């Protein structure tokens, strides 16, 4: 459950990152 | 959502084969297809519709319409919560300081699971408060990532 929780957090971070990119262009 | 799944699931609830399910099963049906409403929300969704308000059973089309006009409220019942993530940090925070070092966070994020790279972590950290001790409040960090 620990590695899955970390994995889900990584997914949310990656979406957060792409969102930020959309705002610059 | 996917009408194919929604429709299939609807048939297993419709035992009379009358094309409608008991209005009291609406909460179960909505949970079975993936949502997590309180009894309050389910009742408020029904009463907000005079046509459904006093009906004894509900058809697939009526339920599908109900979902579409309350889609945001229903989608919100499945949103990730801070608490869902804090466990990834708590397991390693033996004394429950509520803090993680920037070194451990980068290690966890770039060394495990679906690994992020240093360059993604560097970009993320621009929006994160790091102590003079190199420490980060992890609930605050998770709250911010989830906000918006």
């Amino acid at each position: 459950s620990v590695l899955r929780t970390i994995t889900n957090l990584q997914k949310k971070i990656r979406k957060e990152l792409k969102q930020r990119q959309l705002k610059q262009e | 959502s996917a009408t194919r799944a929604n429709k299939d699931i609807f048939t297993l609830f419709d035992k009379k084969g009358q094309g409608a399910i008991a209005k009291d099963s609406l909460g179960d049906y909505l949970r079975a297809i993936g949502y997590n409403p309180t009894n309050q929300l389910v009742q408020d969704i029904i009463n907000a519709d005079s046509s459904l308000r006093d009906a004894s059973s509900l058809t697939l089309d009526q339920i599908t319409g109900l979902i579409e006009v309350n889609e945001k409220e229903l989608d919100a019942t499945t949103k990730a919560k801070t608490e869902d993530f804090v466990k990834a940090f708590q397991v390693f925070d033996k004394e429950s300081t509520g803090k993680v070092s920037v070194g451990d966070l980068r290690y966890m994020l770039t060394g495990l699971g679906e690994k992020l790279t240093d360059a993604e972590v560097d970009e993320l950290l621009k929006g994160v408060e790091v102590d003079s001790n190199g420490e980060i409040d992890y609930k605050k960090f998770i709250e911010d990532v989830l906000r918006q």
